[PDB]
């Protein structure tokens, strides 16, 4: 539902910050 | 996976680092 | 830091475009 | 990769989809 979608948007911004030069995959 | 773990309860940056490459 | 800032916006766009497929982000 | 391609020049939606799984 909508809250999961919105949550995912925050998650990816956080992964971008934490993962640094490693980067990441986002597989829902 | 990440949604199940961190959209149900708050994940810290340490917990999220587990999903990095 | 402009490349860092650009990457932040890229990731939010990939999230929206890719949908259920997801994506990969490597700096 | 994506930074070289899309932070020097604007990428279309179509171009970004190249980076989807
Ligand atoms: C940082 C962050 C974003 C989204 C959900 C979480 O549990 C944590
Ligand atoms: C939509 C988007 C965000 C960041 C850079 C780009 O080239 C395109
Ligand atoms: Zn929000
Ligand atoms: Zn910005």
């Amino acid at each position: 539902f909508v809250n999961q979608h919105l949550c995912g948007s925050h998650l990816v911004e956080a992964l971008y910050l934490v993962c640094g030069e490693r980067g990441f995959f986002y597989t829902p | 996976g990440i949604v199940e773990q961190c959209c149900t309860s708050i994940c810290s940056l340490y917990q999220l680092e587990n999903y990095c490459n």
